[PDB]
RNA sequence: ACCUCGAUGUUGGAUCAGGACAUCCCGAUGGUGCAGCCGCUAUUAAAGGUUCGUUUGUUCAACGAUUAAAGUCCUACGUGAUCUGAGUUCAGACCGGAGUAAUCCAGGUCGGUUUCUAUCUACUUUAAUUCCUCCCUGUACGAAAGGACAAGAGAAAUAAGGCCUACUUCACAAAGCGCCUUCCCCCGUAAAUGAUAUCAUCUCAACUUAGUAUUAUACCCACACCCAAGAACAGGGUU
RNA sequence: GCUACCUAAGAACAGCUAAAAGAGCACACCCGUCUAUGUAGCAAAAUAGUGGGAAGAUUUAUAGGUAGAGGCGACAAACCUA
């Protein structure tokens, strides 16, 4: 009848045996997926123009500068991939859609703290409880086997990405910091009205139109940016430094996926079209991937022959 | 950033810069879309109670990094077809200006210092 | 031993990674650039490559009036009166075009922030652009330049009488009057300084970024 | 849109409230346990802390005497601040205060809670007891420790 | 503004027997191992802390009575002993106050 | 003189604007007394936009500077239970005039109380445009004067949506004055082949193109304490 | 017993500048210019700021007087128990 946690019937020696014992099963079950490659893999075909690949889940780190060799300054932000890995696979049929769906699952969390459904899925798929699932549209081409590690290599410098996250939550906001109005004059006779919606509507209607710019919630919405330039890649932290501003917060999850913009249809032929395998070691990938323009750290001085 | 009313002091060997008036030059048009002038941008200037076009060569709004915020807001005058009226600008003039070569070529030829 | 302000985080939410990453790009310039050591107060010549300038480098020398930024993007703001106009320029530290910065002069003023010496006397700011870089000894605490300056009738940019200010570098006595200095004290807030829950204790943070630096070298 | 704000609005305004944590807070230090409403302790335990790491520092540190001086309304505690609870604690390194939820005010309804330096004399609170190592899944997770050990 | 209509009876009791309206059950009390009463899982026993109070209100009257005046809070550790009770070495040193009753089973 | 005088508050302005097209600008198109540049006129097009100031209560008007343009209207001459009352025939008063006077003048002028705690309805998170610079080019055109398209490159401005690495207000954060991203059509006609009417005819003939929408894709999809989540509730984390 | 005016005999007016002033700045005190709030309000006319006077034609306590076809009025058709 009454509701539990985890910590409401264990003793003082359990407590710390249970935390240990967790955390040590989650980071066993993270490295036994770290060779996807080595486990029948699914099939890797190779990419074809109209190719949809999957994204990845990452964590906002925060913005820094980044200058570009024509001496120009550019706000890059950093985006953590952080336990990103495929969960889910539905075909075309299944779905009903037009494109398969690929669940991607990142930000592992704690199992304490999840529905049964969901720890039941995960335990299935052996794998820890990620903190946002995000489903992404891919061509068949594109189908990843679950419990696969997704990296911040899988994009690459160069590429122009989508980044969707949750904008940062502003509460229940009056009209002018929500919709911009410009309000009532602050002196001249004014009476308790400074920061005031005027006309709502015009008095024949005897309404309100639906979707009129009123007083409400703002923010803690999902919100799209479109077309950011990676102009880096960290491989050793997978990281990505997306160009430009990102919505939400720091430390928050956003779903990053290959730009949807006309300009960039069909710019994923060198890009790898399943997914970056580390397993394979083809060639070990520097520490640092930087875009050709990107003045990078170490670098002499520009000098503006 | 220049707005209208700016009162802006005019560097220019241009006795009609320098000479004294009652009123000191006013900004009275900011020749962009918006009204708000930065450096390189063209203005009127209710001068002497006349109108003459002038051009930015620093303000006190703080800009982009590496560049100059000067203490006063400068100005140049210049003609319509865009020769300046004076002939020496003393103060220093931010270099960013010579991006636009050609356009003020006269002006920067006349500029003497660079900041 | 010093510790450059931006490596020195603002308290926040933010991972210490971003801060990890952040100051591994910053040592790595430091590698190629020598960022001198520097504050508030001192004189430096900033030769920056500049794609317009005559040369394409330009030199600026002026006293550092503001330090500010953490980070990649930490700037420092230098002044200096040319031909009787006083400019400002907020040089980034980072920016991969600026050739040398050369500390002129090393020295420490009263303020951690000169930016009154915008409304103080045009002589305070001027600084010859050609002066030669005086010499400090290598084992030497940074000399404290007590220097006062005097002020400029009272329009000001900001009022520097102001508590909230906290400014020690300005001769108010000729400048305001008591009943002026009393009227400003009305803004003291005694309890600021006491409050303990505002103080933001850096020493383990200035402590791993040492480690850091040191395992960097 | 308070995103970030650390400290409640208290008070008459900012130096009401941090009057008001330094009366609730001379009274912790006289009293070795004070009871009040819960957002008020809350926010003066920070405090209680950080005056015990001033007490720490010592007597001769002229910041320290300050702060104890500004702090401790009634000044003989600045001598208890300095020589029986910086001592009591010289061991410790945190977690100078023990703060528990108590049952509504009778007055108001307000939620209080009751706030108390570790190790004074005055007698122990019911503290909150995990469940004992002997019960049935205590014993059930003991066998699992127990097998984990013998395995490795 | 003033109502255009007088709002029904059986408006009224949706309103105000809305489930939002009514009163929650609370599912966290729970019964005190010590005394037996009613406790809220993360709330202090009312009965329990009343006891601890309680001894806490003599104990602070016997340090009154011995202090004497305001502003002689003592420069060392005080130590509460009972009836039958002896100052141990560790105690002593400390200012002794003395209770004159048996020294409570909860208090140690 | 049909509702409203046991009250439907009524000029101008602020705020927010919904709508029409009889289109001011941007789009396409026919004609021209269309050489080019400007224009004029007509068809189609309401997605988007349609400036800031001086005097004046002005709506408007004039003027100044711009703009691609500074559209005409309807909405209780939209909107005072959102705001202002400068004008405006309430109470005071002066001037000119009328009257014997009281007092009056669609004359001027100085002053003159802007109520409402929301019961109901309704509503409260629903691919962007434009200008300019260079070049084309001093080319096409033109006697000269002058002077283009299209294509290409680059810059911006505004609007929408976000963000805090810098700067700025400022400081565990919120902001702009700062930064970042912004992606498809629309139809008027101009033509092929071809009958009725063996020519011809772009076709409310069958038909072939410019001619595309059926938008596409994108987004979302599972006790207690703290929180970038929040009025409450809800939501996220607690390994 | 408010208010208009008056009668009797009282009281108050810091400080500074000036000098025997219906003088100036400025408290107390009197008033109520302008703004905001309030508008079933704290108030059936208030509050906060701001402001005019503040040694006088001033303000003001006490008692008395003028009564409605009237009184009183530095005329605002003012005031004469909201
Ligand atoms: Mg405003
Ligand atoms: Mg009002
Ligand atoms: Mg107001
Ligand atoms: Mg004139
Ligand atoms: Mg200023
Ligand atoms: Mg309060
Ligand atoms: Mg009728
Ligand atoms: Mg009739
Ligand atoms: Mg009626
Ligand atoms: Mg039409
Ligand atoms: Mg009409
Ligand atoms: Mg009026
Ligand atoms: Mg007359
Ligand atoms: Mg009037
Ligand atoms: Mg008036
Ligand atoms: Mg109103
Ligand atoms: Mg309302
Ligand atoms: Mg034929
Ligand atoms: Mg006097
Ligand atoms: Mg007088
Ligand atoms: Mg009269
Ligand atoms: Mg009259
Ligand atoms: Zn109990």
């Amino acid at each position: 009848k009454s509701g539990t946690w985890w910590d409401e019937h264990l003793s003082e020696e359990n407590v710390p045996f249970i935390k240990q014992l967790v955390s040590d099963e989650d980071k066993a079950q993270l490295a036994s997926k770290l060779c996807p490659l080595k486990d029948e893999p699914w099939p890797i075909h190779p990419w074809e123009p109209g190719s949809f690949r999957v994204g990845l889940i990452a964590l906002k780190l925060g913005m820094m500068p980044l200058w570009t060799k024509d001496g120009q300054k550019h706000v890059v932000t950093l985006l953590q991939v952080q336990d990103c890995h495929v969960l889910k696979y539905t075909s075309k049929e299944n779905c009903n859609g037009k494109m398969a769906t690929l669940s991607v699952g990142g930000k592992t969390v704690s199992r304490f703290r999840k529905a049964t459904s969901i720890l039941e899925f995960y335990r299935e798929l052996g794998l820890p409880p990620k903190q946002t699932v995000k489903i992404f549209n891919i061509t068949d081409n594109a189908a990843i086997k679950p419990g696969t590690p997704l990296y911040a290599a899988h994009f690459r410098p160069g590429q122009y990405v989508d980044v969707t996250a949750k904008t940062i939550g502003k509460g229940f906001q009056g009209v002018m910091k929500r919709w911009g109005f410009k309000g009532q004059p602050a002196t001249h006779g004014q009476t308790k009205t400074h920061r005031r919606p005027g006309a709502v509507a015009t008095g024949d209607i005897g309404r309100v139109w639906p979707g009129t710019k009123m007083p409400g919630k703002m923010g803690n919405i999902y919100r799209t940016e479109y077309g950011l330039k990676v102009w880096r890649i960290n491989t050793k932290h997978n990281i990505i430094y997306v160009n430009g501003s990102v919505p939400g917060h720091k430390n928050c999850l956003v779903k990053v996926k290959d730009s949807k913009l006309p300009a960039y249809k069909d710019l994923g032929k060198n890009l790898p079209f399943p997914t970056y395998f580390p397993d394979g070691d083809e060639e070990e990938l520097p520490e640092d991937l930087y875009d050709e323009n990107v003045c990078q750290p170490g670098a002499p001085s520009i000098t503006f022959a | 950033a220049i707005q209208k009313m700016t009162r802006v002091r005019v560097v220019d060997n241009s006795a009609l810069g320098n000479s004294p008036y009652h009123r000191a030059p006013r900004c009275i048009h900011v020749y962009k879309k918006n009204g708000v002038g930065k450096v390189g941008d063209q203005i009127l200037l209710a001068i002497k109670g006349q109108k003459k076009k002038a051009l930015i060569v620093g303000h006190c709004m703080p800009g982009p990094r590496m560049t100059p915020r000067f203490d006063s807001n400068n100005v140049v005058l210049i003609e319509d077809n865009g020769n300046p009226v004076g002939t020496r600008i003393k103060t220093p003039i931010p270099t960013s200006l010579r991006k636009r070569e050609g356009e003020y070529s006269k002006v920067l030829a006349i500029a003497q210092n660079f900041v | 031993r010093f510790l450059s302000p931006e490596f020195i985080p603002r308290r926040g939410r933010t991972d210490p990674l971003k801060f990890q990453i952040e100051r591994k790009d910053m040592l790595e310039r430091r590698k190629v650039l020598h960022i001198p050591e520097f504050y508030v107060g001192s004189i430096l010549r900033v030769t920056t490559a500049d794609p317009y300038a005559s040369g394409k480098i330009s030199q600026f020398l002026g006293i550092c009036i503001q330090r500010s930024g953490r980070g990649l993007g930490a700037t420092f703001i230098l002044r200096n009166v040319i031909e009787g106009q006083g400019v400002e320029i907020c040089f980034e530290l980072y920016n991969p075009r600026v050739q040398e910065i050369q500390v002129v002069k090393l020295e420490k003023r009263l303020d951690d922030s000169l930016l009154y010496l915008r409304d103080a006397l045009p002589e305070y700011s001027t600084f010859d652009v050609n002066m030669k870089p005086v010499v400090q000894e290598p084992n030497q605490k940074v000399p404290v330049n007590e220097l006062k300056v005097k002020m400029k009738p009272k329009p000001w940019s900001k009022r520097w009488e102001r508590p909230n200010f906290n400014i020690k570098g300005i001769r108010f006595d000729l400048c305001l009057t008591e009943q002026q200095m009393k009227e400003a004290q009305k803004w003291n807030q005694p309890w600021l300084e006491f409050d303990m829950m505002r103080e933001y204790d850096t020493s383990k943070i200035e402590a791993a970024i040492w480690k850091e630096i040191e395992a960097s070298k | 849109i308070s995103h970030g704000r650390v400290f409640r609005r208290m008070g008459l305004g900012p130096e009401s409230r941090i009057h008001l944590l330094r009366n609730l807070l001379t009274g912790l230090v006289r009293h070795e346990r004070i009871e009040a409403p819960w957002a008020r302790v809350d926010e003066m335990r920070g405090y209680a802390e950080k005056l015990i790491d001033y007490g720490k520092l010592g007597d001769t540190n002229e910041r320290a005497m300050r702060m104890a001086d500004f702090w401790l309304t009634e000044k003989d505690l600045i001598p208890k601040l300095f020589q029986v609870l910086a001592p009591r604690y010289k061991d410790q390194t945190g977690g100078y205060t023990r703060m528990l939820q108590i049952p509504n005010r009778s007055l108001d309804r307000a939620k209080m809670a009751v706030i108390e330096y570790k190790g004074n004399c005055l007698p122990p609170l019911p503290l909150p007891r995990r469940d004992s190592h002997l019960t049935l899944l205590n014993q059930l997770l003991q066998g699992l420790r127990q097998d984990l050990r013998q395995s490795q | 503004a003033a109502p255009k209509n007088r709002r029904t009876i059986e408006v009224n009791r949706c309103r105000r027997r809305n489930p939002q309206k009514l009163i929650k059950v609370k599912n966290n009390i729970d019964v005190c191992p010590e005394c037996g009463h009613l406790k809220q899982k993360h709330v202090l026993c009312a009965y329990c802390y009343e006891k601890v109070c309680k001894e806490t209100a003599e104990i602070r009257r016997q340090i009154g009575k011995q202090e004497g005046g305001p502003f002689k809070a003592p420069t060392i550790e005080t130590v509460v002993l009972y009836t039958g009770e002896t100052p141990s070495e560790q105690d002593q040193g400390k200012r002794i106050i003395e209770r004159d009753r048996k020294r409570p089973s909860w208090f140690t």
